[PDB]
Formats: structure tokens, C-alpha cells, sequence
């Protein structure tokens, strides 16, 4: 009775803190945490993330809407406003006395036959490859602050996936270890460029150190370069004044063996995770080797993939055969920092991307936009087809249970016609945020599907229902089926909730 | 402190209340508790053990209600809540008769009466078998109001799957260890996704990157000990006074590292499954001559392992001969999910099975996991058993009737507590109505009648909206868990009924 | 937490007054901020990033803006002040198109339409010339109202002849890197006292007294490390059993001390400039054998002197080869205001010199530092691009003249928004005009007519008292600060102008 | 106390709240607002005047605006509103000029020109026509955005019937005194159930059981005074001796009560309307001379009912001759709802009529009846300065576009002053289209267009969705709230936006 009233309505609380952000004429949120923090987006998944849910249904609401399997474009925000959709209309049915139990079955079964209509109504990508992709880039874009640069973001984008990815099996399969992501500011968002070769924010660890090797021979270590200290209690013991030289000679000499190891194995560049000691850094330095430190541990990995390199944590034991390799390693100044660019890679199918941005919290946003993006080509590359975006899918699926409710007749009807309603949540949010009128453009909208227009949807720009995919806005088939899966999953676990105790 | 009536009648309100609790979680029809804390937090379950291990109870009474959750023989399924809910009901029903004038006592002995008839018609009445498809309807019915989804008919083939591959005869008797069952879960959605393997699933990746990805004809080592840099007990100081020791001392280290490697290469062992940590130097050499290892395994796999394997886990890598190795095909790393886990199979023993859950959520994932634990529970015990009992409240209303005759053959005072706790049993048949939305009061009587007619197996039905054969719809429960959540509610509800004074 | 019109007005209102905030520094006629702490305490600037930096802003909206006087291409002189100005008026102009119903995305189109365009169009009016004399146009410019007395002539030709000192020519094109222009101050009086010096200028003075007050032909070796008794890292312990030991053991360090100067001798340095500390034996024997030492040199001089005279900065003395000493002309101490700092000329690497500037207050040192710096950035710049703006307005005043038509050639919703950029961009001659205390609606009036009847070239002039020729006066702007100036505006303001809520 | 920019900022921003508070209220699709108190309580209205009145503003800028609902000539339908929300509007557009630099006093100047400009322009537009057509078409555009349900057609009939049964004609032209309508409410329910009376209705039952329930041919006596005992003023005190006496004393009442009959008797009226109270003995007299009579009787009905019937108001009896009797074809009480009211008909002057509103709830027989004054009275003025307007922001779009245009027949300041006041009247349009749920931007840019291609009449219409004929539709305005809202508008935003300082 009332933990169910309350519960839904702290669920639902969510579900309209995200309604405003879906689409072309979405708005961003402001995020501010109690250490000061601020995050201005328009990503779902980080609103989420970000806001401080206290109550337990909205955790929950939050932690299963999440679209956790995948981080592809709106799957997320579209989730949650169709979980809420589910459960306000569930509320509706419980002041009916419909047990919490059909209405699950209801929504598991809607749920079921909503994934079938998607994959029916789907549309593989053919020869067409390029110009849809770019069209699906853009129609991502098209929600963000960075829609202002869709058309070179979404070229970016494309060329990035499409360079890293594997057709196996006569499939695609793209390894996002080959795509390596870098922000900087104090450049127009224009500027942000697509580099062959991996790029790692860093300066080499000593002003002698070369600035370019060409025909680099990259060492991975994964190790400290230091003296190694026994494990076990160690005491030197000086009884002769002549000891005390000899014994700093012996500790030198240690490091500078190090030193000559990676060398003596051909090595040319050592990036290490770990710490370069002084004494260390001068020996690199004389024998010409560019050395950096302190490397991201993420970074070591894109670095072993796209030079073939193999992190070493003994160096003891280190072999040529653990040598990646480049056609250049060179320092080069990114706006105000210095930067490593390991250019022409073994391996070839190894991308950066630096994202650029006046302003920290802009360029923050512009990744955060061209992230979305590569995920959401290279779904649509994976999964080979794709769905007519702009509300026309949901209209569709809303079409379509209207029916198969009529078959399913009983109690289990009630909840599959609501689950219809609540997909339309998708084509009402979308027309409240462009400024059309939801009771208006939904009539015509059923209208058009019911006449057997699959592919029509909302125009935000033109306020027409049209052909989605003849204006080009498309989404990977992967975004809804997740969405709807998501979505009902955690209307479910709501619904099937009659008390909060602790 | 209160004393008397004051301090009984208070008693018996905290045993309702607790009862109220759960009671809503009985059935198919049953809904979650979610239950939140400070620093873990949130918790959702339709399971009553967990429900109250985790509730917070004040009352000294509520805490003795709350111990049956710890009885592990009516802990599994509706177990939990039948005996809390039947402890209410029996304590509920004795305030009548302690205001009429009945002494605690006497409804002590009534119950113990009552009881004890209905363990001995409940093992007149139980239904033999030890048939597959039985097992089935054992698992469907465990699994019933949890939030699994659709695939129940899937899970409860896994279940009766696994079940039937751990179970050994002794000597002319079914023995099944539970423990040889290893239940995991990950968050990869879909459910249908959960697997049933011929082997120990571990979840941990190989130590290191070099090592194979899958080992075939595996001579597998356990190991107890770190295979780390040990340092004596009564504590060691080197002293290092040549410049050239400092080398000689940092090189006995890395040879004792290539010895302990040397001295497992040496048993013919090709994988090494260590409790413990490993130094990198030695996750170098070991991947230098190809072993697999795994390290930090938890003792609980260590053990099924060693069990599965027929390997001894060993600690002084000296004692470390062939004799103490086990087998197993194939050694496989393989990523789930998000992880990358290793899957030890075709072990020496094939009484040792897996189930690696699927489900999504993580709160789904978690309930599922909790769900398949009891369904093998309830499977395995009758399995052993090979008796069963008719669900939906048919056993209870069955004993409601012939306990009301029984009542009359006994003396005025017990005949009371015997009528008393003949009322108590139909709060079963009655929650059941309540939850699925049903009639109470019509179900009832309509129950009675079928039963009183003779049919045994007609319990409380959803579809038919009232009553019906659950022989026919297939809802089955175990009897092990049915006379010890009788029994449980019965010494319980009396320790509480015999008190008079709370200092 | 705030949504929709309260969240945006609000939003708009924060921008503002941080604009304001800085308003009034804009231009010749610029006022100065005393901003106040706590420890450290008072810091007097005319420079917009220095106040932003420095300011305790609250609100989220506000610290944005803020976060312009990080982004290096636009805070450089008034580029910062220029930004903020703008974004500001950008957010109040849209204010008025929300209020008419225009959604907040069109407004960013349009604004991101209007933007494109004046980028376009300030690169079509860009004016060409590598003319030195342009040079010193650009910094007298960016002199212009800062508390420097009435040097600027002079320190704007320092800073051209220390541009084109360092400026060199890589593929056809000029690079400066203003990293070898080494600029420092001293709070001796006068400011005509600040020194153009072809070398580095160094704030140590040597640290012994018998040693030499000037070297010529100086083969100097620059070291990372301590000239101090170093320690072993594995922990050692010395045990004298013979009471003769403890002089011996006295006496290896000192000849440590000995060896160490043995070692710098040998390589033919006869100047020492150590990043760190150097003991006062060693001190005793650099100066007993004729060496020039300086002690703890911060690593940017350590990095600037390398660069000028060819030293390799050296760790381990025993690597301490003629193959990496630097080499300069003369190594001289000399002491300037009270301090005695050492001056190294005649490096062997021309392009690296020193401007050691004077002024006395400190506080007045400081920012005259503060704008030496940018006016070698803008100098810098330019020299770079090769192109430049007319000043005072003009820019802007072209920029509103032809955006306004542009807007015609535009659809109804972002023609509104084109037409509200185009009024933002007023800000800026408008705020010149109410800096120099002139009328700012007759000043912008005059402005739109003059720039309509084709003459780019005039901005806001003092003297005329309105409008005037930037061309004769020679206020110019560079280009690039510009084009960042109205690139990050409108990024921010986008962002701003999105948000509908604030959590 | 405020100064100089925080000062106006400030008002201007009161201005603009309170304008926001009443916004709502425009047109057709107008919203209601409730009022609620302490003691009295809830008053629900959408009347304008009526919410500023009742309305708690504390700040004293937003008093001013509020005065604007004492304006009789402005207050009434949507002329308040209108007012309002314009003030606010060109406060709005003020803050922008102010912000350029311009002086309060020539933006001042330019709202003078520019309102005097649109009041010739309007009276140079504005239709003539005394069709009692237009009449009900002022009524139903009057009755359009309030809650009366669907029976505004015969409301508005009753409007112009009432108006044209009292309207008179002066030298050549027609002066109407609403004064001579009576309206009153009765909660029964209907509304249909509005009677139209030829007489006046008075609120009071007769006051004695025995009186006939009607009178024909009535001589009605309008009284003044109490027909009660009469003190002198100079104390008296009386003093009996006689036991007899009492009697005597207590019977000169009683012919004192029967005197003051005789007198109405003597004068033919067989009605006595009394203003103030009756006592029972006269009361008793009264009836047993078959005299009707009602006591009590507001000041103001006194005031009609001499109107209507031609009798004079007197207060001494004595001067109660059948000249000063007023004459009525019938007086008759007949129960309305639940309250029996007195019925003056066919009164010696037939310009002066009743509306006895119905309507149930009490809080809608409120509003209908507050709604029924102000459409007689915009139906009265009509009436007499035989002139209308263009509804739906038809007039409003006219004079934009025309003072656009106008304003460059100006100079500089005052021409930037017009082209404010020009945008200021788009305010009036886009509420309309806000409140209808319509797109603001684009009915404004459809209206101009419209208006700009000749189509004076086109307004928004919420139909057609956007803009649309007004004169096909019917919704037209009266003149002289046009003019005077407009005029009050300016007036007021000049008190305001000339304060510098409020101490």
C-alpha cells in the first residue's frame, strides 16, 4: 500500500530528474557534490552516477536502470524514463487491485515480444556502411553540446572504429584498447584531431633525453628502476674508512648495470609505471634513451597492444623479444603541456583521439560526447543493424502490444497495454523537450503506424512526423532492446517490493 | 520487569509481530522485503531466513521467534516463514485459552499432543518417490514467488542436473552432499545463461599474462603456502661487510625463487592452484616453463578442488610428489561476464559440479543465486528421503481436519489445546488466500469439504480461484522441512508460553 | 537544487557579476583590484586572468567562467577580460530570446553559426606585417593600462629586441619560443634601470667568498647533485674498536671532499652551478682550486642555462667529461639593487637572453613583470603569425556591422540569435567608452557609422573624445588572442545557456 | 535605503513579479487564482482588479502597480491585467536602455511620445457601431475567460436587455447609468435560472406573517427613521405616584404605535419600505391595516427604489403626504432559493431593471456575478462612446508595427525610447499565446505579417492555432479601456523608472 506509493514515487523522481535531457532539444544538468565538485552534462549515465539518491528505491532505480551491459548513446536516460513510465502506470492498475504479480508478468512478457518487434522492424546496413554509420554518429552528437562540430566529430569517430576494427567471421569486432582517448584544453573544440599512433600525456623524465627517436624499440617495464633492498634484515658493516667508497660505488654501479641491461637488449624508449630513480635518470639521459614515468597503468596496455611490447616487471630478465616497436617516439607541446607521440606502430589498427576545448569543463563534456559516439558506431558496425530513431521505434513496439495484448487477453492484457503506454514516454519526452505538443504529434504518430509506417517519427527541427531514416536519425538495434531490458527489470524489482525495513 | 498477565500477553503481541513480518513473503504469490542498513545497505528478498538474520529485532521475544531463521533443518524455502508464521498463530490461539482459565501448562501438553499426532499422519500420508520428473516439481515449486523471471522450468532441470551428479549410494541409501554443488554467480545478464559444468569453476584469472590460456591432461598442485620470501622465526640480521655480498644476497633470493619453481616443475605438476600470494619473480619463472597458477584461492575451493581433483593440498613444497597431484582434462581460462575465471574440468572425481549464474541486475543475480541454494536444498533432501508431502496448504488443512477429531478423544483441559492448535494450522491455507488476493473465509471452507471428502491433495489454487488438486497443478514439498517447521513452531511457541515474568 | 527559469535566470545572473567583477579593466584606461587573503596577503593587478585566479568565487556558474584564465590562448593581456566580458553579455543578450520562447539550442546555433562566421570574417580583415615597427605597436598596446610610469616606449622596445633575439626560422617559419627570453626583477628603482642582458641572469650569488668575482672563458658544468657526504641506501653502521680509526674515518670524508673538486678540475670546468646544496668543505676547496660555484639553482635556471651555453646537465660526477661542459664568455658576479646575482654572457647559444627589470615599490615590480610577460607573449605571437587587428573596438564594431547583415541571410529562429550576438559584441566599445568616462551611446552611434562608410579602422579614441583612427593612434591587437577570445565566449556560454538544472 | 543602479534594477524587477502574478489571467483561456486570508478566507477569481486588491504585496514599487485596480476607468475585465502586465513590460524593456546609457528621463520622453502617438492612432482605427449586435459581442468577449460554463450567450443577452432598458438619451447623445441595474446573486443552482426584472429586487422578507404576499397598485412610502419608541435627547425621566399611572404609561406606547400607522395610513401607502428596524407592535398594527412592510432596507436599495418608483425618502412622518408616495404595479414577496425576497415591479420609471443571478456553489455565483458587472459596464461604455476595438492583441500587433515606424520619424535617444514601447506591446499577444498553449515566437512573427499586409483585425487565435480573424470570430474591446489602460501603463512606469533612490 504506502511503501509501494512511496517507493514508486521516489523511482519516478528520477525518471523526471533525466525526461528533460533526451534528444536534439535536450538540456544539460549541473551536478555539484559537497567537496565542490562540478559536472555539467548531458550523459545519462553520469547524471546517474553523479546525483546523490538517498532513498533506497531511487538507488536501486538507478542502479538497475543503468543499461550496465552497455554505455551505447541514450540507452540509459531512455531506460529510466521508460522504467517510470512503467511504474506510474502500475500504480494506476494496483488502485484497481490487479495483483503486483500479473502486472510482472504483464511487463515480462510486453517486454519479450517488445525485443522481437525490434528485431523484426531492425534493418541490416549494407553496402552502405560509411553514409549510415556517419548518420548514426551525428544523430548522437545531434543530443550533445557537441553537436556544434557533429559533422567533424562524427567523421573522427567513424575513421577511429573503422581503423581498429577486426572483420572476423565476415563480422566486426572492435577492441576499444585500440582507441586511446587524451583531453586537452586551450584549443577550439575544431581542433580536436584523430593522431595514428597512440598518444600519452607525459614529458620525458630528464631535460637531456632526446626529443624524437626515430625507429623506436620501446621498453615496457612495469617496475621500478632502483636498488633492489634484501627482503631479509641487511646491515653493511664499515670497520675500514676505505669500505665507505667502495660501497657507494656498488650501489651506482647497481643502477647503472640496470641501465645497461635494457640497453644491451637494443631498448631506445622505457616507459615505466613505476619510479625512475635520480641516479637512473642520468644514465638513460648519457646513453640517448627517451625515458618517461609514472605511466597511467591503462596506458601501458594500449601501448603493449599497438607496439607489441610486453610489460616486464624483472628487467633482470628482460629480452629483445619483449621490445615493442615504432617508427617514432617524439615529445611534442600540446597547448601548454608536452606530450609522448608513439607514431607509425607495429600494429596499425592503434588510434588517438586528442579532444579539444577552450575550457577544462568543456573539454570534459567533449569527451565525455565523443566517447558516446565510438561506442555507438562501433555497436552499430557489431551488431550490422539498426533502428529508426526520432520516437518511430516506440511507436511502433506501442503499436504492436496494443495487438498482442488482444491475444494475451485477461489480467496479463491490462499490464502489456500499459507497458505500450509507457514506451510512448520515449515520444512524449522527446516532444515536450522540442516544444511540440505531446497529446498532438502522439495522435499522429499512431496514425502513421497504424497505416503501416514503421519508420516514422518525430522531426524536432521541422515538428513533422517523417521518415526517420530518410533524414538520417538512426540508432544501433542494440540501444532499445537493452533499453526495454533495463527498463522493466527495474520496474519489476519495484513492483514486487511491499515493504522497507531495516 | 513484568510480571503475569501483563508479561504474557505482551509476549505473545511480540510473537505476532514479528510474524507479520515475513508473513507476506508465503507462496507464489509471495512479495520482497527490501531490507537497508548504514554502510552495505540494501538488501531485497523474498527469502525469510535472510529477511530476518538481517531484520533489526529489539524484543527478547521477537529475538527467540527470530533463532528458527538458524535452525538449518526448517531454514530452507517457506520453511522459515511457515514455522514463524505457525509460532504466531499458536501463540495467538493459546490467549484465548489462558483468559478462559487454561494453565500455560496444559496448553504446552495439548500442543505436544497435537504435534506429535500430526508428525505421525504426516508420515501416514506422504507420497513415495524418487522420480526425476518429481525432483522437478520439488525444484518448481522452491523456486515459485522469487524474482527469477520465466526460466524457471530451465533452473530447476540445472538443479535435479546437478543433484543427480553429486549423488552417491552408501550402503543401500542415497547420500547427497550439497557441498560438492559449487554455486557461483556473475553479473552477465540473461539467466538462461547459467551454465551447468562438469567441474570446479574458480573465480580467478591466471597470475600472469605469459601463462596458457588452456592446460589439457592437467597434473594439478594445491598449494597452502605462499610461495613468497619466508624469513626464519627467531628473527635473522645479515650483515653485509664486502661490497660484493650485496649482489650475492640479492641473487640468493631470485635462486630461491627458481628453486620453488624447480621443485614444482620437478612433480610433473603443469598447474598450480595457491591459498596464497606468489611473488612476481616467481609468476616469472613459473610462466617461463609454462605452468599455470592462480593465487589466493579461497580454502572453501581449495577443499572442493582437492576433493574434485583427488589432489592433497600440501604445504612444504619438499612433500610435493606426483603421489599428491590431481587430474583433470582441461584447465581453461575463459572470460565471463566482465571477469576472467578458471574452469577446472573433467576432474578425476565427477561427483563435483558447477553452476555459474547469469541474471544481470546484481540484486536479481544475488536473490537467483539464493534461490537455486535453496531449490538444491529442498532437491537434494528428497532425493535422500524419497518421500513427499502435497502443497498449497493441503497438508495443513489435511491435519486441521483429523486434529480436530483426535481433539475428541482426548480429556477436557488438553482436548482445548488440541482444538486450539488444529485453528493454528489453517493460517497456512489462509496466508496463502491472502496473498494471492483471494477470499479467505470461502477458500476455507471449500478446502475442508475436498479434504473431509478425502482428497488429500487439494490445496489453495490462483487459476481456480479457490481450491484445487495440487497433484494435478504439481506443487510439491519436501517432508523433512515440513515436520521440523512444525515441530520448530511447537518448542519455541512453548519456551514463550511457559514464561511469566520478564526481569 | 534549481530547475528550469529559476535554474537558468540564475545561472545568467551568476555570469554577470563576475563579469562585472573585471569589467573595468579593460583597455588604456583600465583600473586596478586589490584583492586580499589572508597569510600571504595583497596582490594589486590590472592582468583579468591574475584577478579570476585569485578570486574566491562561490557559485558553480561563476567558477566556470573563471576557468578562462586557464585556457593559455585566451588569457594573455585583455584577451581574458575580453572573454568574460563577452560571455557575459552573450548570456544576458539570450536572457531576452528565452523570455520571448526561443529554445536555449537554437540560441547556441545561432550563436555557433555567428561565431563561425567573425572568425571567417576577422581573418578576411586580418592585416599582414612583420614589420618591427608593428612589433613595438603591439606592445606599447599591451602596455597600455598598467601602472608602469611612462617607460613604455622603452620596455616595449626591450621586448621587441628580446623577441627577435630568441625568434628563429624552422621550415620558412618564425618560431619563438619565449621560454629563452629569461625574465626577472629586482626592487631597485627607477624601471628605465630594467636591463636588456644577452645571457642568463641568475638570482644566486657564488657561494664562497675567495672565490672569483668574475671568470672569462668560462667552461661551466652544471650538476644535479648534492657536493655533499652521501649516504649508502642499504643501511651501514661504522664500528671503531681502534681509537687511531676515528681520525681516519674523519679524514675519508674530507678527502671525499678533496676527490669530488679532484674530479671537477680534472674536466676543465672552472664554474660549478649545482642544483643543490654544496658542503663547506667542498666550498673550502672550489675556491682554494680557483672555481666559481653557485649552489641550489632552481631546475628552470639548471634548464635555461643548459640550453644557452650546451652544458649536459650531469648527475654523477665520474660522467663529468669536457664533452659536457657549457661554455660562455664571461660568468660574472655583480651586485644589483641589494642582492648580488650572477650574470652568464656571451653563451654559446645566442638566442637566450635576460631582462632584469626595476621599478622599487615591489608591488609595482610585480606587475610591471606581470605585463612585460604578456607583451612578450603578444609580441611573440605576432611575430609568429605575421597578421594583426586595429584596436579600441574596432574589431568588434566591424563584427556586430556584418553580423547583423549575415543574420538576414539566416532562418527566423537563429536570425534572432545571430541578431543578439551581434549586440553582444557592443560590449566591448561600449565598455571602453564608459572606462574613458565618454558617452557610451553617442560614442557607439559615431562607431557604426564610420565602420558602415568602410573605414575598419577606427575604434574608441580618448583624445577625439568618441571615435578615432586605431590606424594612426597604433593600438593593435594580435589576431590569434582575439579569435580565442570570442571561441571560448561562446563554448562557455553554450554550456551555460544548456543547463536546466542544477543538482 | 537604495541608490542609483541597485535602486532601479531593483524596482524594476518588483514591477515585473507582481505583473507576473496576474499574467495568467489573460484572455479566454484565463487561469483563476486563490486568495486565502486568515478569518474571512477564500476568494477564487480571475478578475484582475480583484486579485491586486485582495492581493498581500509588501514592497513598495509593486504598491504602485497595484494602485492600478483603484483606476475606475482602467479596472475593469482585462483592463487591469493589461495595464499590469504592460507596466512590467516596459520596466523590462526600460532595463536594457538604461544598461546603454540612456537616461532615464528621454526613455521617459520617448514612452510620452510614443503613448500619445497609439492614442491617435487607435482613435483613428477604432470602429464605430451602436448594433446591439456588437453590444453582445463586447458581452461575450467580456464573459470569455471566467468560470460561467456554457450560458454566456444568454448572460451576454441579458447584458445588453438590461443596458438598453435604462440606457437614456441626453442632448444627441446616449448616457447609460449602470447605477440603474441591480444585480444580485441567489446560490440555487442553474444559472439559466438568471432572472431579468422590470423592478427592483430587494434582498428582505416582508416583516410579519400576517402581511399580504402581494400588493397591486401599490403607493409605496420609502421611511427613514425607526417606527420604534422615541427617546428625547435632553434625558427625561419618569416619575409615577399613582399606581394607575403605570397602565396609562405603558398604553401611551401602544397609542404612539398605533398613531404612527394611522399616519401611513391617512397618506394611501399601503407599502412601507423602512430603512431601519420596525417594532412588534407596530409590526402588529401594520398587518392588521394590511400595510406590507419591509425593514431594514440598505441605504442603497432606499436610493434605487426612490429611483424606480418616484417616492421620496423621508424620515418625519409628518411629512408622510401622498405627494412623496412612490407608485409600483406590484409588490411582491416570492421565495428565491431558500431566502423569500420582496419584488418592487412596474415601477412610475421603467429605466431601472434586476438580474437575480443563480448558480449554486456560492463561490461561482461570485465570480459570475463579479463577471456580469464588468460585462455591463464594458457593454454600458460601448454603448455610449458608440466604438470598439479589434480583440485577440489585434490592436496591440497594429501599433508595434506602426510605432516601429514612427519611432524613425525621431531622433536618437527618443527613437531608441519608441522602439522599446513598440516591443513592449508584443507582451499583450504572446501572453495570449502562452496562456493558450500556443508557440509564442511564431504567432508573433504569423501576426505581424498579417497586421503588415493590411489585416488590421487579425488576431491570435486559439482555433485556428496561431493568429487569426477577429472580426469573423467576434472578440471585440471597448475604447476607452484601451486608451486608459495604456495611458495608466505609462504614467506609472514613469513614477517608477524616475527614482534614484528609496530611502
Amino acid at each position: 500500500k504506502d511503501a509501494m506509493k512511496e517507493n514508486i514515487e521516489a523511482a519516478i523522481a528520477i525518471s523526471n530528474s533525466v525526461r528533460s535531457s533526451l534528444g536534439p532539444r535536450g538540456m544539460d544538468k549541473m551536478l555539484v557534490d559537497s567537496l565542490g565538485d562540478i559536472v555539467i552534462t548531458n550523459d545519462g549515465v553520469t547524471i546517474l552516477k553523479e546525483m546523490d539518491v538517498e532513498h533506497p528505491a531511487a538507488k536501486m532505480m538507478v542502479e538497475v536502470s543503468k543499461t550496465q551491459d552497455s554505455f551505447v548513446g541514450d540507452g540509459t536516460t531512455t531506460a529510466v524514463i521508460i522504467a517510470g513510465g512503467l511504474l506510474q502506470q502500475a500504480q494506476g492498475l494496483i488502485n484497481q487491485n490487479v495483483h503486483p504479480t500479473v502486472i510482472s508478468e504483464g511487463y515480462r512478457m510486453a517486454s519479450e515480444e517488445a525485443k522481437r518487434v525490434i528485431d523484426e522492424i531492425s534493418t541490416k546496413i549494407g553496402a552502405d556502411e560509411k553514409a549510415l554509420l556517419l548518420k548514426m554518429a551525428q544523430t548522437s552528437l545531434n543530443s550533445k553540446s557537441a553537436s556544434v562540430a557533429k559533422d567533424k566529430l562524427a567523421e573522427i569517430s567513424y575513421e577511429a572504429v573503422k581503423s581498429v576494427a577486426e572483420l572476423r567471421d565476415g563480422k566486426y569486432y572492435v577492441d576499444f584498447d585500440n582507441i586511446q582517448v587524451v583531453k586537452k584544453q586551450g584549443g577550439a573544440i575544431d581542433d580536436t584531431q584523430l593522431i595514428n599512433g597512440i598518444i600519452v600525456d607525459k614529458e620525458k623524465v630528464h631535460p637531456g633525453m632526446p626529443d624524437v627517436v626515430k625507429d623506436a624499440k620501446i621498453a615496457l617495464l612495469d617496475a621500478p628502476l632502483e636498488i633492489k633492498k634484501p627482503e631479509f634484515d641487511t646491515n653493511l658493516r664499515i670497520e675500514d674508512p676505505s669500505m665507505i667508497q667502495k660501497f657507494l660505488a656498488q650501489e651506482e654501479n647497481m643502477l647503472r648495470e640496470m641501465v645497461d641491461k635494457i640497453k644491451s637488449v637494443g631498448a631506445n624508449v622505457v616507459i615505466t609505471q613505476k619510479g625512475i630513480d635520480d641516479m637512473a635518470q642520468h644514465y638513460l639521459s648519457r646513453a640517448g634513451i627517451y625515458a618517461v614515468r609514472r605511466v597511467k597503468k591503462s596506458d601501458m596496455d594500449k601501448l603493449a597492444k599497438a607496439t607489441g611490447a610486453s610489460i616486464v616487471s624483472t628487467i633482470d630478465e628482460i629480452s629483445s623479444s619483449d621490445l615493442g616497436t615504432a617508427e617514432r617516439v617524439e615529445q611534442v607541446k600540446v597547448g601548454e603541456d608536452y606530450m609522448t607521440f608513439v607514431t607509425g606502430c607495429k600494429n596499425p589498427k592503434a588510434v588517438s583521439i586528442l579532444v579539444r576545448g577552450e575550457t577544462e569543463h568543456v573539454v570534459d563534456e567533449m569527451e565525455r560526447s565523443i566517447t558516446d559516439s565510438l561506442h555507438v558506431v562501433a555497436s552499430a558496425l557489431e551488431d550490422g543493424a539498426y533502428a529508426a530513431g526520432g520516437g518511430a521505434t516506440a511507436a511502433e513496439i506501442a503499436f504492436r502490444l496494443r495487438s498482442y495484448a488482444q491475444k494475451i487477453g485477461g489480467r496479463q492484457q491490462l499490464a502489456i497495454e500499459k507497458f505500450a503506454d509507457a514506451i510512448e514516454e520515449i515520444p512524449r519526452a522527446l516532444a515536450e523537450n522540442a516544444g511540440l505538443d505531446p497529446i498532438d504529434i502522439l495522435l499522429k504518430l499512431r496514425a502513421e503506424h497504424a497505416k503501416g509506417n514503421k519508420t516514422y517519427g518525430i522531426n524536432v527541427f521541422t515538428g513533422e512526423i517523417e521518415d526517420m531514416v530518410k533524414n538520417g536519425v538512426i540508432e544501433p538495434i542494440r540501444v532499445g532492446k537493452q533499453a526495454i531490458e533495463s527498463a522493466t527489470e527495474a520496474a519489476i524489482m519495484i513492483l514486487r517490493i511491499d515493504d522497507v525495513i531495516a | 520487569r513484568e510480571q503475569g498477565k501483563n508479561a504474557q500477553r505482551n509476549n505473545i503481541e511480540a510473537a505476532k509481530a514479528i510474524a507479520d513480518a515475513v508473513r507476506t513473503t508465503l507462496g507464489p504469490k509471495g512479495m520482497d522485503k527490501m531490507l537497508v542498513d548504514s554502510i552495505g545497505d540494501i538488501i531485497i528478498s523474498n527469502d525469510g531466513a535472510t529477511i530476518l538474520k538481517e531484520m533489526d529485532v529489539e524484543h527478547p521475544t521477537a529475538k527467540m521467534i527470530v533463532e528458527v531463521s538458524k535452525a538449518q533443518d526448517t531454514a530452507v524455502g517457506d520453511g522459515t516463514t511457515t514455522a514463524v508464521v505457525l509460532s504466531g498463530e499458536l501463540l495467538k490461539q493459546a490467549e484465548t485459552l489462558l483468559d478462559q482459565g487454561v494453565h500455560p501448562t496444559v496448553i504446552s501438553n495439548g500442543y505436544r499432543l497435537a504435534v506429535n499426532e500430526a508428525r505421525k499422519i504426516i508420515d501416514e500420508i506422504a507420497e513415495k518417490s524418487t522420480d526425476d520428473a518429481t525432483l522437478r516439481k520439488i525444484a518448481l515449486t522452491a523456486l515459485s514467488g522469487k524474482n527469477t523471471g520465466l526460466s524457471n522450468d530451465f533452473l530447476a532441470d540445472l538443479v535435479v542436473k546437478a543433484v543427480n551428479a553429486v549423488a552417491e549410494v552408501r550402503d543401500g541409501k542415497t547420500i547427497v552432499d550439497t557441498a560438492n554443488i559449487k554455486v557461483d554467480k556473475k553479473n552477465g545478464g540473461s539467466v538462461n545463461d547459467t551454465q551447468f559444468i562438469s567441474g570446479i569453476v574458480i573465480d580467478k584469472e591466471k597470475v600472469h599474462s605469459k601463462m596458457p590460456d588452456v592446460v589439457k591432461n592437467a597434473k594439478i598442485a594445491l598449494i597452502d603456502s605462499a610461495l613468497e620470501i619466508k624469513k626464519t622465526e627467531i628473527e635473522a640480521k645479515v650483515q653485509i661487510s664486502d661490497p660484493s655480498k650485496i649482489q650475492d644476497f640479492l641473487n640468493q633470493e631470485t635462486n630461491t625463487f627458481k628453486q620453488m619453481v624447480e621443485k614444482i616443475k620437478k612433480s610433473g605438476a603443469n598447474v598450480v592452484l595457491c591459498q596464497k600470494g606468489i611473488d612476481d619473480v616467481a609468476q616469472h619463472y613459473l610462466a617461463k616453463e609454462g605452468i599455470y597458477a592462480v593465487r589466493r584461492v579461497k580454502k572453501s575451493d581449495m577443499e572442493k578442488l582437492a576433493k574434485a581433483t583427488g589432489a592433497k593440498i600440501v604445504t612444504d613444497l619438499d612433500d610435493l610428489t606426483p603421489s599428491v597431484l590431481g587430474e583433470a582434462e582441461t584447465v581453461e581460462e575463459r572470460k565471463i561476464g566482465d571477469d576472467r575465471m578458471t574452469f577446472v574440468m573433467g576432474c578425476k572425481n565427477p561427483k563435483a559440479v558447477s553452476i555459474l549464474i547469469r541474471g544481470g541486475t546484481d540484486h536479481v543475480v544475488s536473490e537467483v543465486e539464493r534461490a537455486l541454494n535453496d531449490a538444491i536444498r529442498v532437491v537434494a533432501i528428497t532425493k535422500e528421503d524419497g518421500k513427499f508431502l502435497w502443497g498449497g496448504g493441503a497438508v495443513e488443512a489435511e491435519l486441521a481436519m483429523r486434529l480436530a477429531k483426535y481433539a475428541n478423544s482426548v480429556g477436557g483441559r488438553e482436548q482445548l489445546a488440541i482444538e486450539a492448535f488444529a485453528k493454528a494450522l489453517e493460517i497456512i491455507p489462509r496466508t496463502l488466500a491472502e496473498n494471492a488476493g483471494i477470499d479467505p473465509i470461502n477458500t476455507l471452507i471449500k478446502l475442508k469439504a475436498d479434504d473431509e471428502k478425502g482428497r488429500i491433495s487439494v490445496g489453495v489454487d490462483l487459476d481456480n480461484n479457490g481450491v484445487g488438486d495440487m497433484k494435478a497443478k504439481g506443487v510439491v514439498d519436501p517432508l523433512r522441512v515440513k515436520t521440523h517447521a512444525l515441530e520448530s513452531a511447537v518448542e519455541v511457541a512453548t519456551m514463550i508460553l511457559r514464561i511469566d515474568d520478564v526481569i
